[PDB]
This record gives C-alpha cells, structure tokens and sequence, in this order.
C-alpha cells in the first residue's frame, strides 16, 4: 500500500504537468488565430467604407 | 416622346435617352424583340434592366415604351406546365393559353385583411409536425447543410399534399437546370406535378430574371389566394436572389453597403414574404403559406442574408449534419428551431399529446450535456434521461416515408403516457412500425375517429388497444 | 405654389420649385394625380422634405411605394409637416404613419384637431425626476430588473428569443389594471403579430382606452421612419392637455435606425462605421428625448430593441443604451436550454434595484441571487472536466442550488399558452422574494430539479414535485 | 468603314471608337496588325474581344495577349464574329492556344476547316438527360463515401500544395484508357511545366492521339485565361452535339478563370464587391458552367479541379462553385500533414449523391456506419488534445481505436505517386472496398497496430502488411 | 466617445475623407488639444493647476474600440472596473492588477506612502 | 513579399480597389509573370536553364497566409525553415515534414539516391 | 547627421515610440485621403519607416546608432507596425521588474540581440 500510495502520487504528479503544458500550447495558437481574425476584420470593414465613399 | 436611343449596354444593364413620359418600373421593349424594366428615371436618362439575352442590342438601337407595369401571366392554365419568370413556358408543350395578367408589384394584405392562423399543413414528418407545426397562411425557413435533407423536405412536403386540395408553385432560383429537371421529372411521377406550375430561373439567365423569379411566383399564387383557393409557394436558394439584385445595384452604381450588399436588401425580401397571409372571412377566406429554402455552408447560421430572412419568417427549421451524421435523421436542432404559430397550427389530438414536446426535448439535450460531467444521478433526473432517449428514438424517419397525422398522434400518444418506458430504446422503431401494423389490422374505428373528429379517441379504449399490443409485441 | 418631378429613385424623389417658394425641410407634399389615358395609373402619394439642392430643387422621401410616377407630375406644398388627430377620436382606432385610419370603423371627420408630428423635446427644468417601482408580476423582471413608473426601459435581443412574446404579456398584465391610455406603435415587424395583438386587445376591451399605430416590415422606408412619431405625438396629446398617464409600447425600435439607412445613400451621405448613417446618433435622439415625463404628465415608455447578430456593440444597441432606465438583456444561450422568459439575470443592471427601496429586504436576495450566478458561470468551464468531481464536495452545493435558481427564473406567461399548453401565472414581488430566499435557505435542496421549470409560486414547485413523485 | 481606332489603353483594357452605326455586336473579335513603320515603334499582332458599349461610338474592349506597344490611333477591324476555333476529328492529337492556333508544331490546320463561335447559349430544358449511374475510379474513399456520377459535375477542392492535381492525374491514368469515347484536357492559370509533362506523358500513352489539349497558363494576361475554358468546351461540345459520343472533360484549374475575371472587371469600370471580386461573379460562372452538361445525344463527364484561395472555403468563388457540382471532394491541409492521402475529408463528400439508390441498400450501411465513427471521434478530439485518452469511457475509448484504423485504411498508394515513392500504386474495386470498412467496423483486425493500414489497397494487404512488420 | 461621435457626423456631411471607422484623420488631434490642456503650472504662473477625468462605459470589458484606444494612450493612468468582480461581492469593483496610475507616489502622502506598498 | 508589398503600395494610389489583406486582384499574376520564366529548355532551343530561389518571410510560421500559399501555388515545392530550431542551435534548421522538391528527385546523383533512403 | 558627417564621430539617437510616428503617418495619409492598407495604414508604411531608418548607418567618417522605444498596438507582434519596424532592428533589451523588485539594475534581459549581432 505504501508503495502503490507513492506511485499514485508520481502519476497524478506527471498527468498534470502534461495536462498543463497542453493546455498553453493550446492557448498559444488560439493567441495566433485571434490576431488574425482581428486583423482581417479590421481591413474588411476600412475596405468597405472607403468603397462607399469612393463610390457616392 | 414615346421612344428613346440606347446610350449604354453592358452586364445586362442599358441606359436610355427620352422616354419622356416612361413610369416607374414600367415595361420597355427594344427593338430586338427583348424586354426590359425601367428601375431609375434620370433627369436626363433612364436606367433599364435587360430581361433577356443583351448580346443583340447596340448603342443606338431604339427603345419603345408599352405602356405596362411590370406584369404577369396568371390563370388556371399555368397548371402542369414549367415557365420562364415572365410566363414564357420552357417544357416544349405550346403556348400556356392564360387570360389575364397581375403587377408583380403589390400590396401586401393589411392588418385588418387578416386572419390569425388556425389550421394546419401537414409534411408527413413526425418532427415538423410534431415540434415545429406550420399552419395555412404561415411562413416557415427550412436552413440545412447540403448533406441533410433539406432540399427533400419542401418536394414531400409538396407531394404530402396531393389530396389537401391545396395548389403548388415551386420556384427555382438561380438552381442548375437538370436540376430543375430531376425536380420536374420527381414531381410528374407522383402527378403531384398536375398541380405544380413551377417557375425556373436557371444559373445561366440574366441576373434581371433571377431577380424577378419570386415575385412571379407569389404574383401566381396570389390569383388563386384572393380566389378563395389555398396555395404552397417553395423558394429555393432565396440567397441567389439576393446576389442577383447585389449584381443588378452594383452595375447601376447605387454605392454598397454591408459587404457589398445595397441597404434595400432587407426590404427585398421583406415585401416578398409579407405576401404570404390567410385571408378573413369579409375577404374569402384564402390562404397562401411560403416555405423559402436556404443552405448553410458549414452550418453556419451567422450569414448575413440567412439571418435577414430568419427574422422576416415566422420561425425556422435547422438540420445540423453533427446531427445527421450521429445518426438523427430528419437532422432537426430543437433547441434552435421554432415556430411562431405553434400550437394553433395543430389538429385537436395533436394538441392534447404534443403540447410539450419541443421544451421537453430541449430540457433533455440540456441534461444530457450537464449529466456526462455529473459523476452522480437520482431516480427523477434518470427518469428524465430514458424519457428523452425514447422521444430521439421515436422522432426518427426514413426520407420518402410520409406518416399520417392520426398515426403520429397515436404514436406520440404511447411516448408520453408512459408505454414505451419497459421497452428497450434500441426496441422504438420496431416497435413504432409493427405497431402501425396493428393498428391498421385492429384499429381502424380508432383511425377513423381521430379522422373524423380531429379528437381523440375513448382513453381507455386507447389504452386497452395498446396493452394488448404489447402483449403481443417481442423484445430484442 | 406647384412644383414638378424630376428625378426618381425608388423611395427617393427630386422636385422642382419655381417662383423662390421652396418648401421648408419636413413639409409634407402631396401627388395627385389622375390618369390622362390608358397608358398611364392614378397616383396619390405623400412626400416629406429632406434636402434643399442648388438649381430651386429639393429631395423629398416618399411615404409610399414609387411606381408609375412620370417625370413632370405636379407637387403641391401643403405647408406644413405630415400632422395627425389628437384627442379622445383616436381612443380605440388603428390608424397608418399619416393618420389615416385603416379599420374599419368609418372616417375621422374633417374639422378635428390634427397635430404635427415634427415637435422640439422637453426643456431641462420641465423633467420629472422621481422612481417609483412598476410590478410586472414576472419573476426575474420584479427581482432583477425592476421597471420604474414614468421611465424606459428596454427589451435587448438577437432575433427568436421571445421580444414580442415578453411585450405581449407586460400588455396583459399592466394595460388592464392602468388608469390611463395605451399606445402601441407597430414599427417594421410582422402583420400577423399586428393583427394577432388588435383581436386580444379587442377581445379583453382594453381597445376602448388604447391607440394603435402600424407601420410594418412591407412598408417603404418613410412609413418605417415616421410612424413611431405618429404614435409619439398621440401619447404626447394625452401627457399635456389631459395630464395622463400614458403606457408607450413601441415594438422594435430598431427598424427606425435601419429604415433611415436604407434611405440615406440615396440621399447622398457617405457611410459611417458599420454602414450606418452619419447621423444616426443624432437622429435617434430626436425621437429618443421626446419619450419623456414631465411635471405634467408621465409617458412609462417599454420598447423592445433588436440586436443584429447578438453583438451589443453594433451601433444601434450601442447607442440605444445611453437612453434607458432599465433593460433586460435575453439570452439564447437560455432560450436554448429552454429557459423562457429567458432573461439574462447580470445584464439589466438591476438599475432600479438602486438600493433604496428594494434595499432593505429585495437588495439583498437580489444580490445573493447574482453573486450564485456568477459563481456559476466561472465554474462551468472548470466543472465539464477537472470540476464536476473536484467541485463536487465544495463548489457542488453552489452549482445544485444555481441550477435550481436558474430553473425557478423561468415562468409560464397567459400569452405563451400556445407554445406551452399551460395557462400563465402571476406572481407578486412578495411572494418571489419569499421564494428565492427559501431556495437559498436550502428549505428545497431535495426537490429534483426538473419541478421548478415554468412555474410561478414555489407551492407549485411542490405540488409538481409531489405529482412527479417525490 | 469597319475599322476603328486605338482611344485609350489601360492594361489589358482597350477603348476602340468605330465609325456611327458600325458598332459591332457585345462579343465580336477586332484584329490589330500593325506593320512598325518607323524605328520608334514595332510591330503588333493582336486580337480583342468586345465587351461594353461605352457610348459615343465608343467600345471597350479586353487584349487576348500583351497590350505593350499599343498606340493611340492604331486601325481595329472588325472580324464580325466572336472567337472561332477548329472542331472536329481535326483536333484530336492537336495542342492549342485560347485562339485556337496549334502550338504544338505538326503544322497549321486548313484555312476551310470547320470553326464555330466560343460563345452560345445553353442546352434547353427539353434537351437534358437525367439519369445518375456510378463512375467506379478505384480509389476507396471516393468509391465509398463520394461516388462519381457518369455525365455530371466533379469538384475538387484545395489549397496550395495539396494534392488536387496528382488525385487528377490518377483520376486521367484509372480512367481515360478505358474510355473508350473522346476526351478534352483544358490547362487553365496553372504551371506550363506540368503542361510539357502531361504532352509527354499523354504522347507516350497514345492517349495523346484521342485525347490531347488546349492551354492557357499563369504566364498569360487576363484575357486568355478567361477564355480558354470556353476553347475547350466548344471542341467538347461538338463532340457531344455532332457525334453522341460520351466525353471526358479535365480541366485544372477552374477558380483562375474567375480570378482572371476579376482582374479585369476594375479596369472595366466596375464597382468591387465582396472580396473584391467582380459584381458579375456568379452569372459568368453560370454562363460557363451550365454549357457542362449531358443531353439525349450525348454526355460530358467533367472533372474540375477548384483552389480554395487561402486555405479559406467561405471564399466568394468556391463557395459560388458549390452550387453547380454533382459531387465534391475537400482535401485538407491537416490529413495531408498527417501522412493521408489523397488527403479528402470525408464528410462533406456530396454525400447527399451517394446515397439514394445504388449504395442504398448494402453499402450505403458501410458509408453511413464510417460518417458516424469519424464524427464521433472529432467530437472526442477537442478533450483528447488537453488530456489524452486516460479519461475517456472504455466505450468511449472503442471509438477511438476503431476510428485510427478507419481513417488509416481511407488512405492508399496511388500509380502516379510511384514516382515520389518507389511503392506501386494499386486498384480496389468498390466491392473489396466495401468489404474491408465492414470488417473493420465488426472488429476482425482490432489487434493490428494502427501502421499496418496507412497506404495499401485491399483489406488483404493490411495483413500482410502488419506481418512483414512483425506482428 | 460621444464627442469624437458628433465630430465624426459633421466631417462626413462635410464630405471629408473616412479613416479608420469613418473617424476623420484629426479625431486623435482633437482629444489630444482636449487633454493636454489639464496641467499643474509651475509657481512662476501662479501654482494651478487643472486635473481631468474622462469617463467612458463598456459593453461587456472590450476596450479595442479605436476611441477608448486613443484616449488610453493619451491619459496618465485608467482605473478599471469588472462586473465579474461586482457580481462576486467585491465593490467598488475596482482590477487593481490592471489598472495604473503613472504619478503614482508622488500623488500620496506620507503616511500613505509608508503603508501602501506592503498592501 | 516585399515586393508584393511594394507593388500593393503602387496599386493604391492608383486607386485599385483592394482585396483580400489589401493586396490587389492581380498580386498573382505579379509572380506569375516572374517565376514562370525560369526553366529548362529543349534541344531545340539551345539546352540551357535558369533556376530560381524566391524568399518569403512569413509572420509567425504562418504557410495558410495569401502571399505564401499564392508563392506554394506557383512554384516546385518549398523549404521551410523553423525559427525555433534556429534558435535551438540548428542554424541549417530545415523542417524535414513540411518541405518538398516536386522535381528535384529526378535529378539527384545515383550515389546520393542510393544513400538518401534509409537517412 | 550634423556631427557624424561634419564632426566625424559615433552619435546616440533615441526615438521614444517609433509607433507613434508610424500612426501620426498614417493619420496624415487619412487627412490626405489615400487609400486605406491593410488593418487601416497607410500604403506607404514600408517606405516611410524605410526612409527614416536608412538614414542611421555608419559611414567611413562617422556612424549612428539608434536606441528606440517600439510600442505593441495589442501585444500583436504581427501587427503592420511591429512588423515593419522588427524588420530593422539588429538589436533589443528587455527590461524586467521582477529583476528591478530583487534589487538587480540594470534590470535588464535583452536575449534576441544574441543571436545576429553577438
Ligand atoms: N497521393 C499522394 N501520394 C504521395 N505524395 C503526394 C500525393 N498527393 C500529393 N503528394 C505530394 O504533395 C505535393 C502535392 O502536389 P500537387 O501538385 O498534387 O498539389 P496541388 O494542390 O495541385 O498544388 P498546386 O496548387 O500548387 O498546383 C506533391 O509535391 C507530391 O509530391
Ligand atoms: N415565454 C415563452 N414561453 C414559451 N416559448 C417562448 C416564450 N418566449 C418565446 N418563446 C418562443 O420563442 C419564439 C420567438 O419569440 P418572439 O416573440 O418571436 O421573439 P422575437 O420577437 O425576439 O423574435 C416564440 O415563437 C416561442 O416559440
Ligand atoms: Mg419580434
Ligand atoms: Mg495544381
């Protein structure tokens, strides 16, 4: 019992630290594709107002 | 003067000089034999769009003035035909032999025109009929995702009412033309296309045409909707109207929008799905209900045209292919579809057993999610759990089965008071078709009394038929 | 004097003065027009003034359809902006954007009072400045967001998630008891909506003390623009020569904001962010200051405000906000869940709930309602994976309790009989603070959690339960 | 006269002024040939296409070539007739230009040949056929989850790098030796390179000598590239339309032709729509793909491949295209990364044409049974990437075992990947296919390491395979 | 916010050119005039001193809208208030994580100063 | 892709209505036009060549951008080069998984073919 | 310039917020009426910062060397701005106030400069 105690402990340990690295991989390109639709947002609506104005 | 010269051709789009005494949305004939539409009135010009082939037509030619707005053949003749957006008829059988003509600009019926919608359009599927009822004079958008049964629902719907009494016209908007074809074709086998008339403006027209294609049609509905008769009108791809009037703005260098879209594009299908009424009784009591279609490319809803629409119908219908690939066939979302008329949409019986069914199906879906996390359960909420897996099951449906309405209510019957809970749930549908079975061969004064009536049979009677059919029923 | 027709762009018409009298901005114009011959429509058609051009011209907006105008048809000036009947004539009748009943019930005679529909709004030291609670008899809103007597308040919402449904029940369960005059204003929604809420009316009697104003989704541009002034200048006749209190139900304002960008690149502006207008702001507060009470009289204005895609920061919403006492904000999210009236409990500030006279009792269930909701929803990403086993001890007894808070929330409404095969109830503030206390006192932790679902009082939460079982 | 003059130059944008009452028709071809009568000029040899009547005697016109060297006041003739390009048994073997000229140097073609106009109208609503039978490839996941249909409309979509022109290379090698019927390959916007090694590798076959071709390649201006579609249609149809014979058409690119349209529309004087792209982008694409179709006399079976311009399906031209094809294939950039190819999601697969009737009974089972195994899984793959497979249920987990396996064995060798890769490529017919998904899917190969099923044929290799491995 | 709103209305029915959401090129230039004007004036000008505060309201925490963009970058410091922690019991409400104030320090006195840090 | 840049800063003062990421319609045509000149020639044609080694700087290892998959569509196959493992202490740091010689193959020496397989 | 090229000597330049010259261009482009670039700046960013930092060299006579300040529009190093101005830079130090806390100035951790210039 001692013995599977310390491997329990060990193994949570372990799953954790890799959940965690996961997870800010994850956050990392989520980052990366945020920024993208921010941009490509922006250029579309400038885009569309100069249109309008161009075209009155 | 009564003439004018062309100064301008180009994209289906012609200006004129004079036409001095033209109107607005007036008929124009060019010297070609081709027509067309004046849509801008200049101080010194005249903006016309080109309703046919513009590849005849040069600067200089003449243009004529003909004294119509813009109008449309109508009458009992457009029956069992296919026609072009301006009656012209397309299937190679001869001339259509009409009588009369309406604008395909009008006024939509008033709030004292009107009547509130009472009685019901049956599809034959158990899911609209049962979650999202459509009524005589409604408005309903089925949005699906290529993939799912979208496009087959409004043809069942069509040939489900072959013995309604009611009138068809389908219109095909920007649609590939065999298309319109294997359409027509479906449609003749089921003589569903005796009644049909079907109005076609294939993706190789100018965009004038598909532009014009919905008002054409509801312009042919109406004659028999202010007749006193009852009328089912199909739009199809009511998107690629859209773009062709994005097209025709753009051309006549009306500045753009939201996108490139023009600020009219809101109005456009607004007045063509206000047409869509039941009439008062002062007024003849007719009716005319519309069902437009549009397909999502990956589902999504948020499109800006789709939206427009969604808030002009009175309610929609979703298929989701998560849906219809996890193995929920018609792929109909609950939680996100809905119908502004329901209940009063609904046979008596219908009434009485379906009157919940659509917030329970959606308290389900929310409690299945919540219960996969939830590492504990009690006895109401499993009860809960097995009621709404019985509800999935029995709301499921073959494509080209059409069911009842005295069936559906005998069914959903069994569901909710209880009669399905012992048998397993991967059991429903055997049960649900050898269930039929039995009632065709036992049931018959049952049938014919929700027939009749539009009510429920005796309780117990009800009840004692489906005892005896469970004892005779098999469990996997 | 006569004026001609020179241009024509769909809802948008040029006319020509001749002798130096121009029409001043907002007159109204009148076509007339009898056919000369068969190819040719007879034409009776109103115009407002928008702009003056160089060259004796004008742009005008037309408040009905375009078709069959000619180029050099006849323009006469009535002098003046569209005006409409005022007074007790307009009790009971329905009428268009020019005044114009359109029941059934005869003509207005000739000679009555007719009022402009153009008017400046009310001076700083004229305002009315003192809340009083309005009770609704709806559970969320009388906890959460209550409305104030003689104040606005606003209905947020993207498209389906019960706007009409929740103004239809504030009608059935405030005009019958008001001491006053009612006022629906129609303004680009649905006909059937229109003619479904005018038989009820009629049906109950409240008809005999209301003013209805229609301009719907089939209408042109003007008619969308102006009839919500129409209705205004009938409850503002009410408000200041009778001293009344006055009820203003205006169904989707925001058609007003999109009617005037229809026509607004046809008048020739240049677009502002989102495609909108340039003045919308401006021209939003126009309408927006006029809907006010005053030492005179009060106008309790409720209004249900559309938001495009769900996204309260396009403009329209954006800019809508800055006018209100109250909002409530619905949720798809609960619309989905099936959790109608499906209000969203943070959003409506509680302004009211401004802590004086709930304070005592209300201020604080209210209160501890929120803080549980909010709990709740920093938990629900925790609680799919790690949380459901790690809160199960801690944080469960927030989650079993949110969940039933949550469900308690909703309620069945008289008028969503036909989506519910229930019939409605109303529930006093009394009796919902009583019960929310309870359900955080933990009186009903044992209870499953599908009793509380479309119910009013927690009795019933009981009797449900005890039927279900329990 | 009919002869007119150069008023301005804009790219590849003409505007030629005609005398009064000698305009010619929206889409007639005006020749100039300019002979460089002094040192400070040179030589031209150009031909226009009509596209706008400007007003004023005025018309605007688009360059089929290089416009360089164009002077105000050059003399246009009018040819009176729009583009018109030999047909017939003469083309066959032949390689052409958007004009129709050879160019791959056995000669001229007579100067009496029969020629016909690049622009008509569509077949009639009485004149379609419409009836739908299978088009076997040999590839698995098409045959099971996209199946082709004989005389209609194919679409492959893709972004750059992908994998649409080797699965229409396979798609050429599987089917056009067995053909039997003519066959037309269109080059449109794409590498001049890969035009050069289909000539050969076409010349070799003597699938040259039925088969061969017309191009027009990214090198070329906007003009030709919104053409050459139309040449090859047209040497297409008359076979349809003269000799019933049953007709494949390839072409390779199909979204260049709308952004060529693009290209030009602004210099046309056109207001930009969404994206940019022209205001006309769905009736030109319409106009041209409506022409693609069968009728009583004969079919044309078209196989097109479609860019997706970024890595983007909302995009205005794919997303326009999707209304006129009869099936579609999506390859994606992430299976391709994974190793998977021919890289198809199998989802989107106008999975709606497969159904009905000739899958319906038995393999329509197989096919609908993989759609929910693959979408099951990518429902699981969003907690699967935070925390692996050690939290899901042993039911759970069965899915994910059995959905590897699937998804491997949608892969395989194909012929013209020989060439990268010293492994043969192999042929499976829809029955083996078949077979394989359903045992797969009974669990008969759950012990096989996931390996043994990426890139093989039948279900038989598999085994072998894994074997060879060890196991 | 409503400022810069009726300025932007009046330059676009002016017909001038649109910028980055129809805000024409001078919409910084205008709050910067605006902003710098609030100063504390050195003793040989008489020792005032004007300090403002500009207020501006969210639609859920958003503050990427070009106007607040601006006006952030132009000020010393932002105070930042969160329903989240409203709804959680903590009022006034205030993030002191992201908010900032840059005089900070010179701007207490010293009994403040002694016992704000260890807080 | 500075070149692009350049050529978009051009278009829009001409006034071409911009598209996608601002760039104008014909951006591929711009490097049509260049990359398809390098080739190999003929016997006929005297046999000699011309090989082309284009340069794209990518934001953030981004390949799914416009200019980059407009530049993959044009070309024989691409090297791409990982900052990471440029920074790791691999300089030469060619990412093995993404990059690809679609014609190059052919043209390796048998000495180098023979060894290449098993590395 | 003045002193490296009259003087002969090495100068220190310091630009506090090479963003905000960018944005006052592009508020100048807006005013001028150009057409908008991508994410709203003006078409001659390139060329504009181009201009500026080509300037600062060192010559046979004399050199500059510019320390300047560069401000992330959203902590978005993709951004036109950062993009443009990072496509110049040969160095960079980062500035830390954890280290600042422990007592350590500088306070300095500058690790990109490693690579080119070192
Ligand atoms: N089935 C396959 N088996 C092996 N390698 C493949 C396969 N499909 C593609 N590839 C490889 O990946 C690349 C895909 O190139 P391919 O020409 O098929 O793409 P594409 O989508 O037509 O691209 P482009 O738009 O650039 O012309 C080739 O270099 C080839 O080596
Ligand atoms: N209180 C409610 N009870 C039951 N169903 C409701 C309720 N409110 C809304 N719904 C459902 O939502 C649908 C749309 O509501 P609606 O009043 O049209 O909202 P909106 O005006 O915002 O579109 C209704 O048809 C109904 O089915
Ligand atoms: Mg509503
Ligand atoms: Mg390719």
């Amino acid at each position: 019992l001692l013995d599977a105690k310390a491997s329990e402990h060990a193994a949570r340990m372990t799953a954790m630290k890799n959940a965690t690295d996961n997870a800010n991989e994850l956050i990392r390109t989520l980052t990366l594709s945020y920024n993208r639709a921010r941009q490509a947002a922006i250029t579309q609506e400038i885009t569309e107002i100069v249109a309008g104005a161009n075209a009155l | 003067s009564d003439v004018g010269t062309v100064i301008q051709v180009g994209d289906g789009i012609a200006r004129a000089h004079g036409l001095d005494n033209v109107m607005s949305g007036e008929l124009v004939e060019f010297a070609n034999g081709v027509m067309g539409m004046a849509l801008n009135l200049e101080e010194n010009n005249v903006g016309i769009v080109i309703l046919g082939p513009y590849t005849g037509i040069k600067e200089g030619d003449e243009v004529r003035r003909t004294g119509r707005i813009m109008e449309v053949p109508v009458g009992e003749a457009l029956i069992g035909r296919v026609v072009n957006p301006l009656g012209q008829p397309v299937d190679g059988l001869g001339p259509v032999e009409t009588t009369e003509t309406r604008p395909i600009e009008s006024r939509a019926p008033g709030v004292m025109d009107r009547r509130s919608v009472h009685e019901p359009l049956q599809t034959g599927i158990k899911a609209i009929d049962a979650l999202v009822p459509i009524g005589r004079g409604q408005r309903e958008l089925i949005i699906g995702d290529r993939q799912t049964g979208a496009a087959s629902v409004a043809i069942d719907t069509i040939i489900n009412q072959k013995d309604q009494n009611m009138i068809s016209i389908y219109v095909a908007i920007g649609q590939k033309e065999s298309t319109v074809r294997t359409v027509v074709e479906t449609l003749r086998k089921h003589g569903a296309l005796d009644y049909t008339i079907v109005v076609t403006a294939s993706a190789s027209q100018p965009a004038p045409l598909l532009f014009l294609a919905p008002y054409a049609g509801v312009a042919m509905g109406e004659y028999f909707m202010y007749k006193g008769k009852h009328v089912l009108v199909v739009y199809a791809a009511l998107s690629k109207q859209a773009a062709a009037y994005r097209e025709l703005s753009l051309l006549l260098r009306r500045p753009p929008g939201r996108e490139a879209y023009p600020g009219d594009i809101f109005y456009l299908h607004s007045r063509l799905l206000e047409r869509a009424a039941k009439l008062s009784d002062a007024k003849g009591g007719g009716s005319l209900t519309a069902l437009p279609f549009v397909e999502t490319q990956a589902g999504d809803i948020s499109a800006y045209i789709p939206t427009n629409v969604i808030s002009i119908t009175d309610g929609q219908i979703f298929l989701q292919s998560d849906l219809f690939f996890s193995g929920v066939r018609p792929a109909i979302n609950a939680g996100l579809s809905v119908s502004r008329v329901g209940g009063a949409a609904q046979i008596k019986a219908m009434k009485k057993v379906a009157g919940t069914l659509r917030l329970d199906l959606a308290a389900y879906r929310e409690l299945e999610a919540f219960a996969q996390f939830g590492s504990d359960l009690d006895k109401a909420t499993q009860a809960k759990l097995a009621r709404g897996a019985r509800t999935v099951e029995v709301l499921k449906q073959d494509l080209h089965q059409p069911i009842p309405v005295e069936k559906q209510v005998l069914i959903i019957y069994a569901l909710t008071r209880g009669f399905l809970d012992d048998i397993p749930v991967e059991d429903v549908r055997r049960f649900e078709k050898e269930f039929y079975l039995f009632l065709d061969q036992n049931g018959q004064h049952l049938l014919e009394h929700i027939r009749t009536t539009k009510d429920l049979p005796n309780e117990d009677d009800l009840n004692k038929a489906i005892e005896a059919f469970k004892k005779t029923f098999v469990v996997s | 004097t006569r004026g001609r027709v020179i241009q024509v762009m769909g809802p948008v018409v040029d006319v020509k003065f001749e002798n130096g009298h121009l029409p001043a901005i907002y007159n109204a114009l009148k076509i007339q027009h009898k056919a000369r011959n068969e190819n040719e429509v007879d034409i009776d058609l109103t115009l407002e003034v928008a702009l003056h051009l160089g060259d004796d011209t004008v742009r005008t907006i037309a408040m009905a359809s375009t078709d069959g105008l000619i180029r050099g048809m006849e323009v006469i000036d009535t002098g003046a902006p569209i005006s409409v009947p005022v007074g007790e004539v307009t009790l009971g009748r329905v009428f268009n954007v020019l005044g114009e009943p359109i029941d059934l019930e005869g003509d207005i005679p000739a000679d009555a009072r007719r009022d402009p529909i153009h008017r400046p709004a009310p001076k700083f030291e004229e305002l009315a400045t003192e809340v009083e609670i309005l009770e609704t008899g709806i559970k969320v809103v009388d906890l959460l967001a209550p409305y104030i007597k003689g104040g606005k308040i606003g209905l947020f919402g993207g498209a389906g998630v019960g706007k009409t449904v929740l103004i239809q029940e504030l009608i059935h369960n405030i005009a019958q008891e008001h001491g006053g005059i009612s006022v629906f204003a129609g303004v680009g929604e649905r006909t059937r909506e229109g003619n479904d809420l005018y038989h009820e009316m009629k049906d109950s009697g409240v008809i005999s003390k209301t003013a209805m104003v229609f301009g719907q989704m089939n209408e042109p541009p003007g008619a969308r623009m102006r009839v919500a002034l129409t209705g205004l200048t009938m409850a503002e006749y009410f408000r200041d020569e009778q001293g009344q209190d006055v009820l203003l139900f205006i169904d989707n304002i925001f058609r007003f904001t999109q009617a005037g960008s229809e026509v607004s690149a046809l008048l020739g502006r240049m677009p502002s962010a989102v495609g909108y207008q340039p003045t919308l702001a401006t021209e939003m507060g126009q309408l927006q200051e006029r809907i006010t009470s005053t030492a005179k009289g009060s106008i309790t204005s409720i209004q249900a405000i559309y938001v495009p895609a769900d996204d309260y920061t396009d403009p329209a919403p954006a800019t809508t906000f800055s006018h209100l006492d109250a909002t409530t904000n619905l949720e798809r999210k609960l619309a989905e869940m099936g959790i109608y009236p499906a209000v969203d409990p943070l959003a409506s500030t509680s302004r009211a709930l401004a802590p004086e006279i709930v304070g005592e009792e209300h201020y604080q269930v209210a209160r501890k309602v929120q803080q549980t909701l909010q709990r709740y929803k920093e938990l629900q990403d925790i609680i799919a994976i790690l949380g459901m086993d790690e809160l199960s001890d801690e944080d469960k007894l927030v989650v079993h309790r949110a969940r039933r808070i949550q469900f308690f929330l909703s309620q069945n409404f008289h008028v969503a009989e036909q989506f519910t095969g229930q019939p409605g109830s109303y529930v006093p503030v009394k009796e919902t603070v009583r019960g929310f206390k309870e359900i955080l006192e933990g009186k009903y932790d044992h209870l499953p959690e599908d009793a509380f679902r479309l119910v009013g009082r927690i009795e019933e939460v009981v009797e449900k339960a005890k039927a279900m079982g329990v």
